[PDB]
RNA sequence: AAAUGUUCA
RNA sequence: GGUUUAAUUCGAAGCAACGCGAAGAACCUUACCAGGCCUUGACAUGCUAGGGAACCCGGGUGAAAGCCUGGGGUGCCCCGCGAGGGGAGCCCUAGCACAGGUGCUGCAUGGCCGUCGUCAGCUCGUGCCGUGAGGUGUUGGGUUAAGUCCCGCAACGAGCGCAACCCCCGCCGUUAGUUGCCAGCGGUUCGGCCGGGCACUCUAACGGGACUGCCCGCGAAAGCGGGAGGAAGGAGGGGACGACGUCUGGUCAGCAUGGCCCUUACGGCCUGGGCGACACACGUGCUACAAUGCCCACUACAAAGCGAUGCCACCCGGCAACGGGGAGCUAAUCGCAAAAAGGUGGGCCCAGUUCGGAUUGGGGUCUGCAACCCGACCCCAUGAAGCCGGAAUCGCUAGUAAUCGCGGAUCAGCCAUGCCGC
C-alpha cells in the first residue's frame, strides 16, 4: 500500500486533522522535515549531491 | 520534588505555570 | 533614509553584491554607511546516517542564512534608477525598506 | 614560499640523495667495466656486474673468489698504502691513455 | 558501509553546488520541489545526450537551468531545432518561463558522471565483465587526469553470488579536501538485476 | 596510564588562609560542583575550633591531616589463584589523598545534623587522638601488620 | 607453584 | 521477551537488537482485526464506438464510504445557414490494453548504514631470492598519536591509509557602525533615551600568530627533558574525515531492483477497534529515599535557537490551567525569558517527615469533527514504594565526571522522563 496512499494524502478528503506530511521524493511518512518537504533519507541523499541550495556538512 | 506538581521545582520541570509558579 | 537588507546562503556572493550596491549609490552622490554584517541565522538538521536502524551515528547539516545591512543616508533620483534596475543577484535576495 | 614544513622534508631529502648519489650521478647507461677493491666485501656489486656481462676488475687478496674476477690485481685489500698505490697507477694509466697527465694526485692521507 | 559522498564532502570547498539559489523558509521548500521535477524530466529525455550535472539558478523569480551534455547535438541536432520543444515542456510542467542553455564538456571522459556510464552501458549490453572497467580508467588517465577509479557492484556477469570489481590507477586521495575529485553514479538495469557503477576522477589540487 | 606517569593537578591557593591544602579538602567536601556551599562549610568550620578551642583552625587542620594519614597499607597481589593482601608502604601523595578523603568521609558519618559542625568536630577529635577517620587510618594500619607474613613479595 | 575447570558447523 | 487478543503489525537479536526504524499511533499515520461498501479501479500511458461533455448546488438512504436522484453549460474552429453539422480539451458509461500489493526472497541485488577500528595498517612498479605457493621492500635499533620520523639494510621508489588542506574555540589586526557607550563633555520625563561617537563590547569578512623557531642539557640522528618569550605551543582544545578487507552483518516496510505470488482482491474506500492488552523476564531511563536537604519571598549572572492565519508584550476576569481584549515583530530592532543551580531573609528539626510522589476520587481548562478505550495541563482531596539497594554491572582522564537549567526538530495536541544541541 504505497501509491494508493501517496495520493490519498495529496487529496483533501475531509477535515484538516486527518491530513499529514509525507516525503515529496519517496513516499516516506515519518521523518520528513517541513522546511524541505523531504524525509531524512532523501534530505541526506540530496544534501550530498549539492542539490539542496545552501546546506552543507556541519562541523563545530 | 521535580515530580511534585504542587511546587516551584515541580512546575519548572513540567514546563508549566500555575498557583504554585505564577507567570511573574 | 532608504535602508536595504540583503540575505544569502553564500557569504561570498553576498558581500560581493553587497559592496557592488554601495559602490554604486556613492557613484551618484548620497552618503552610504558601509555594509554592516548583521548576525547569522543558522538552521541545522541532524539525520540518522543509515536508512534503517542505527540511532547512534548521524550527520549534521546546516543552512547558514547571512545578513548584510546598507544605509544610504541622502538619496535622490540618481540613486534610484541604479538601485532599482541595475542588478546582479543570482543567489542573493535584497529587500528595500524606505 | 614552499611551506617551511616541507622545506626540511625536501632539503632533508636531497641530503640523503647527495650522500647516496654524489658520485654515481656520473653514470650514463651502465659502465663498460667495474673496478672493485674487495670483491668479497662488495659481493653484491660483483654479482650484478657479472650478471650483466660487464667485466669486473678488482684488487682483492687471499680471501676472495678470483674466479669471479675477469681482471685480478692480486694484492692487499685493506692497507690504504696498498690501495692508494694501485688505484693511483690505474688512474694515471687512464688519463695517459686519453690526455695528460701529472702530477701525483693528492692521495696521501695520513698513513698513521 | 563507510566513506562519505566525495562531493558533499567538498561542496563548500573544491566542488560547487549543483543548484544555487537563495530562498525563504516560506518558499524554499517549494522552490525545491520544482528543481527536482525539473531535473526529473531532463534526466529521462536527455539521457541519450549523456548529460552530467543540471545547474539550476534562480534570480528575480526566474529559472536558469543549464544542462552540461557530452553531445549538445542530441538536444539540438546537426542543424537547429528539437530543444525548442524541451523548453516548452519545462514550462508545461512549471507554470514559469525557464531558460535552458546547453553546454559541453572539455573532455567527456574526464567527467565522472559520464565515464561511470557510457562504457558502463557495455554491462547492459552483456559485455566486458571487467575489462570494461580497466578500459574506462585508461581513457580517463590518457585524457590527462591525475588519477581515476571505477567500481562495479552486483551480479557481475550475471552471477548468483554478488561481487565487486574496481579499477586502480593514479592518485585518488578521498581524504584530501583540496583534492577536487569528481564523482558519478551509474546504475545498470539488467535482466539479472541492478548493478551500480562508481567513478572517481582526480583532477588538479591546491 | 600506559604511556607515562600521571601528573598532579596544582590546586589554586586558598583565598583565606591560602595554602594548597584547604582547597584539596574543600574539593573533597564538595559534590555536584556545588562549591561555594562547600568552601563555606569549611570556613563556617571555625565556630568549632574558634572559641571552642582558640587554637587557630589551619594549625589544628594540619594536625589532624597528619594524624589521620596512613604510613602503610595492604593492596592485593595477583598470585596464581591465591590473591593475598601483602603489606607495602604508602606514597606521600596517597597519604594526603587518603587522609583528606577519610576525614570528610568520617565527618559525614557523625550524628550532628549540620555539615559545618560535622567537619571541624571531626577535625578536632582527629586533631589528636580519636576520631572515626583516625580509626579508619588505624585499621589500614592493622592490615599491613596482620599480614606482615605476605610481605616476602611486594610489587 | 595458574590447584582443577567441559562442550559447539 | 512472553503470554493473551478478532487484531494486539512488521522488522531489529551478544558486543554491533531492546528511549532501535518511530525527529510525535485518539480518527489520519497503519502496514493489523471486525463489519459496510468499489472495481479500469485512489493514479499512469493510450485505442474503439452510443452518448455526455469545463462547472456548481441540492433530495433520499447510511455510521461513513457507497448507491440512487434532480437541478445547468461553448471562448475553438468553418461564412455553411446556423440550429443542420464536424471538432479540442475535458467529464461519463461500457468494452479493450493495463494500473495496484506495506505480499515473499537482503541467502539473486543496487544504494545507504553498522562493525572490527581512527586500530595503523593494506598493497603496487622494477630489482634481487625460491623449482613453486611465496619472500624482500614493510624483518632489525631508536623515536612517534601514527608504516610519524631517524639510523640501519638487496633493495630503489610509489599508492590506498596517517598527517596536512576544511569548520569551531583561544590572543590580536584591517574593513564595517539603527548592537555598543557619559568610554568624553552636553542635555535627561534620570530608560544610551536625545544630540553625539566609534573607542570599547559585539556582529562577520579574510588576514596575522606556532615551527621544537630560540637558549640549556642528552643523542649518531629522529627525538626526548627543561627554560624564555607568548593568548596560545611541543597534535593548544574539540569537530568533520573512518584504508585493502571481515562479518552470506542490517535494510525488498524510505527508495530502487531480478525472480516468485494475488488481481470482483493478497488492490481501493469508510466507520469502529488494535498497535496502549498483563500472572510474568530483561534493556535504557526519570523521580527519589533527604539538612551539603526541603519549602516560601526577594534578588542576580548565560548560550544556542525558534517565530506571520506564528511568537504573542501590556491590561483585565479567574487562585490556577486558560479566557476575553490588545501593542510590537517581515525581527542583532518585538518575544518565547525567566535562565536553574547560586545569593539574601524566614520556615522545617531527623520522624516514612513540610523527605517522596505513586494511586485514587472530584472539579475545571485547552487542542481537535471527536479525547470510552487512549491526550496534555490546572486546582482541591488522597497521598503509596522507597531512609541507599544481592550475585553482578556501566560511564568518565578536565572545563571531562557530577549537578543546574535553556533551545530545537517532529508537531493541531501529546503520552519527550527520548533525541540533537546550548
Ligand atoms: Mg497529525
Ligand atoms: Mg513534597
Ligand atoms: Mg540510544
Ligand atoms: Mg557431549
Ligand atoms: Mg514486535
Ligand atoms: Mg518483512
Ligand atoms: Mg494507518
Ligand atoms: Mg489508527
Ligand atoms: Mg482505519
Ligand atoms: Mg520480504
Ligand atoms: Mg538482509
Ligand atoms: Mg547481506
Ligand atoms: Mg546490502
Ligand atoms: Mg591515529
Ligand atoms: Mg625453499
Ligand atoms: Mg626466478
Ligand atoms: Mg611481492
Ligand atoms: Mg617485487
Ligand atoms: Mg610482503
Ligand atoms: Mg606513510
Ligand atoms: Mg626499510
Ligand atoms: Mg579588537
Ligand atoms: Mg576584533
Ligand atoms: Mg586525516
Ligand atoms: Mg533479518
Ligand atoms: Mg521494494
Ligand atoms: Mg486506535
Ligand atoms: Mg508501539
Ligand atoms: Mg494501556
Ligand atoms: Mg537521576
Ligand atoms: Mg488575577
Ligand atoms: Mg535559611
Ligand atoms: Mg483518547
Ligand atoms: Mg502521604
Ligand atoms: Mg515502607
Ligand atoms: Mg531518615
Ligand atoms: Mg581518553
Ligand atoms: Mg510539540
Ligand atoms: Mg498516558
Ligand atoms: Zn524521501
Amino acid at each position: 500500500a504505497r501509491k494508493a496512499l501517496i495520493e490519498k494524502a495529496k487529496r483533501t478528503p475531509k477535515f484538516k486533522v486527518r491530513a499529514y506530511t509525507r516525503c515529496v521524493r519517496c513516499g516516506r511518512a515519518r521523518s520528513v522535515y517541513r522546511f524541505f518537504g523531504l524525509c531524512r533519507i532523501c534530505l541526506r541523499e540530496l544534501a550530498h549531491k549539492g542539490q539542496l541550495p545552501g546546506v552543507r556538512k556541519a562541523s563545530w | 520534588g521535580k515530580g511534585d506538581r504542587r511546587t516551584r521545582r515541580g512546575k519548572i520541570w513540567r514546563g508549566t505555570y500555575g498557583k504554585y509558579r505564577p507567570r511573574k | 533614509k532608504i535602508r536595504i537588507k540583503l540575505r544569502g546562503f553564500d557569504h561570498k556572493t553576498l558581500d560581493a553584491s553587497a559592496q557592488k550596491i554601495v559602490e554604486a549609490a556613492r557613484r551618484s552622490g548620497a552618503q552610504v554607511s558601509g555594509p554592516i554584517p548583521l548576525p547569522t541565522r543558522v538552521r541545522r538538521f541532524t539525520v540518522i546516517r543509515g536508512p534503517f536502524k542505527h540511532k547512534d551515528s548521524r550527520e549534521h547539516f546546516e543552512l547558514r542564512t547571512h545578513n548584510r545591512l546598507v544605509d544610504i543616508i541622502n538619496p535622490n533620483r540618481k540613486t534610484i534608477e541604479q538601485l532599482m534596475t541595475l542588478d546582479l543577484p543570482t543567489g542573493v535576495e535584497i529587500e528595500i525598506k524606505t | 614560499e614552499r611551506p617551511k614544513k616541507e622545506q626540511v622534508r625536501l632539503k632533508h631529502e636531497l641530503e640523503r640523495l647527495q650522500k647516496y648519489l654524489s658520485g654515481f650521478r656520473l653514470l650514463k647507461r651502465l659502465p663498460d667495466a667495474i673496478f672493485v677493491v674487495d670483491p668479497t666485501k662488495e659481493a653484491i656489486a660483483v654479482r650484478e656486474a657479472r650478471k650483466l656481462f660487464i667485466p669486473v676488475i678488482a684488487l682483492a687478496d687471499t680471501d676472495s673468489d678470483p674466479d669471479l674476477v675477469d681482471y685480478i690485481i692480486p694484492g692487499n685489500d685493506d692497507a690504504i698504502r696498498s690501495i692508494q698505490l694501485i688505484l693511483s697507477r690505474a688512474v694515471d694509466l687512464i688519463i695517459q691513455a686519453r690526455g695528460g697527465v701529472v702530477e701525483p694526485s693528492p692521495s696521501y692521507a695520513l698513513v698513521q | 558501509g563507510n566513506k562519505i559522498h566525495p562531493i558533499g564532502f567538498r561542496l563548500g570547498i573544491t566542488r560547487d553546488w549543483e543548484s544555487r539559489w537563495y530562498a525563504g523558509k516560506k518558499q524554499y521548500r517549494h522552490l525545491l520541489l520544482e528543481d527536482q521535477r525539473i531535473r526529473g524530466l531532463l534526466e529521462k529525455e536527455l539521457y541519450s545526450a549523456g548529460l552530467a550535472r543540471v545547474d539550476i539558478e534562480r534570480a528575480a523569480d526566474n529559472v536558469a537551468v543549464t544542462v552540461h551534455v557530452a553531445k549538445p547535438g542530441v538536444v539540438i541536432g546537426r542543424g537547429g531545432e528539437r530543444i525548442r520543444v524541451l523548453r516548452e515542456e519545462l514550462a508545461k510542467l512549471t507554470g514559469k518561463n525557464v531558460a535552458l542553455n546547453v553546454q559541453e564538456v572539455q573532455n567527456p571522459n574526464l567527467s565522472a558522471p559520464l565515464v561511470a556510464q557510457r562504457v558502463a552501458e557495455q554491462i547492459e549490453r552483456r559485455f566486458a565483465v571487467r575489462r570494461a572497467i580497466k578500459q574506462a580508467v585508461q581513457r580517463v588517465m590518457e585524457s590527462g587526469a591525475k588519477g581515476a577509479k571505477v567500481i562495479v557492484s552486483g551480479r557481475i556477469g550475471g552471477a548468483e553470488q554478488a561481487r565487486t570489481e574496481w579499477a586502480a590507477q593514479g592518485r585518488v586521495p578521498l581524504h584530501t579536501l583540496r583534492a577536487n575529485i569528481d564523482y558519478g553514479f551509474a546504475l545498470a538495469r539488467t535482466t539479472y538485476g541492478v548493478l551500480g557503477v562508481k567513478a572517481y576522477i582526480f583532477l588538479g589540487e591546491v | 596510564a600506559r604511556r607515562r606517569r600521571a601528573e598532579v593537578r596544582q590546586l589554586q591557593p586558598d583565598l583565606v588562609y591560602g595554602d594548597v591544602l584547604v582547597t584539596a579538602f574543600i574539593n573533597k567536601i564538595m559534590r555536584d560542583g556545588k562549591k561555594n556551599l562547600a568552601a563555606r562549610i569549611f570556613y563556617d568550620a571555625c565556630k568549632i575550633i574558634q572559641e571552642k578551642t582558640g587554637q587557630e583552625p589551619l594549625k589544628v587542620f594540619k594536625q589532624a591531616v597528619e594524624n589521620v594519614k596512613p604510613r602503610m597499607e595492604v593492596r592485593s597481589r595477583r598470585v596464581g589463584g591465591a590473591n593475598y593482601q601483602v603489606p607495602m608502604e604508602v606514597s606521600p601523595r596517597r597519604q594526603q589523598s587518603l587522609a583528606l578523603r577519610w576525614l570528610v568521609q568520617a565527618a559525614n558519618q557523625r550524628p550532628e545534623r549540620r555539615a559545618a559542625v560535622r567537619i571541624a568536630h571531626e577535625l578536632m577529635d582527629a586533631a589528636e587522638g580519636k576520631g572515626g577517620a583516625v580509626k579508619k587510618k588505624e585499621d589500614v594500619e592493622r592490615m599491613a601488620e596482620a599480614n606482615r607474613a605476605y610481605a616476602h613479595y611486594r610489587w
